[PDB]
């Protein structure tokens, strides 16, 4: 088994031991803040990790599905 | 470079 990533990998692919069982999504920015709106550092949960006032951690319940929109000319 | 929400690429994310 395993999940997505995404931190300081281009991107990549791991999950954490026998705990965790799917894999989230952690809305913030860079150091950089660039123009792209919201950075989103993908990996390892258990729950969905949410915050209020900044942290969005929603989910994906099944294999592959984790992300966001990305992958578009723009 | 970067895994925005408007790029995947290290090229168009940043």
């Amino acid at each position: 088994i395993v999940c997505h990533t995404t931190a300081t990998s281009p991107i990549s692919a791991v999950t954490c031991p026998p705990g965790e069982n799917l894999c989230y999504r952690k809305m913030w920015c860079d150091a950089f803040c660039s123009s792209r709106g919201k950075v989103v550092e993908l990996g390892c949960a258990a729950t969905c990790p949410s915050k209020k006032p900044y942290e969005e951690v929603t989910c994906c319940s099944t294999d592959k599905c984790n992300p966001h929109p990305k992958q578009r000319p723009g | 470079h970067r895994y925005y929400e408007s790029s995947l690429e290290p090229w168009y994310p940043d």
